[PDB]
């Protein structure tokens, strides 16, 4: 209660932070990806034979 | 009963939001 | 009292990598010739190990 403005501007600070860390160009969703990749390579290669 | 035994004193009451005026209870 | 006991755990097992072509044919031309017609099965099983 005594310091609850520091912490809604730190609040505040950190959410903004993420917000532009998604922004500028994070692989950081990567592990969403390779569940993408490693099917499409599973079906290309069915094709192929 | 809001007594001395369940509260606990910290600071003045300038800084925190919202605090009201009610008398407290000292069991002496 | 004060018991002091143990808790084992495996984390990792051994790497292990094989040719396709060695362990099918080795350093024949005439079977490396017969294994083209079976396809892409040799990229395949190094992948995984991988
Ligand atoms: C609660 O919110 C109302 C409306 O925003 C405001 O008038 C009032 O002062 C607030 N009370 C406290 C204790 O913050
Ligand atoms: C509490 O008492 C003080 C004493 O003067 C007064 O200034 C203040 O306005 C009171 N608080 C409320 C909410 O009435």
């Amino acid at each position: 209660y005594e310091n609850q403005k520091q912490i809604a501007n730190q609040f505040n600070k950190a959410i903004s932070q993420i917000q532009e860390s998604l922004t500028t160009t994070s692989t950081a969703l990567g592990k969403l990806q390779d569940v993408v990749n490693q099917n499409a390579q599973a079906l290309n290669t069915l094709v192929k034979q | 009963i809001i007594t001395t035994d369940n509260t606990f004193v910290s600071g003045n009451c300038d800084v925190v939001i919202g605090i009201i005026n009610n008398t407290v209870y000292d069991p002496l | 009292s004060i018991s002091i006991t143990t808790e084992v755990m495996p984390v990792s097992m051994a790497k292990t990598s094989v040719d396709c072509n060695m362990y099918i044919c080795g350093d024949s031309t005439e079977c490396a010739n017969l294994l083209l017609q079976y396809g892409s099965f040799c990229t395949q099983l190094n992948r995984a190990l991988s």
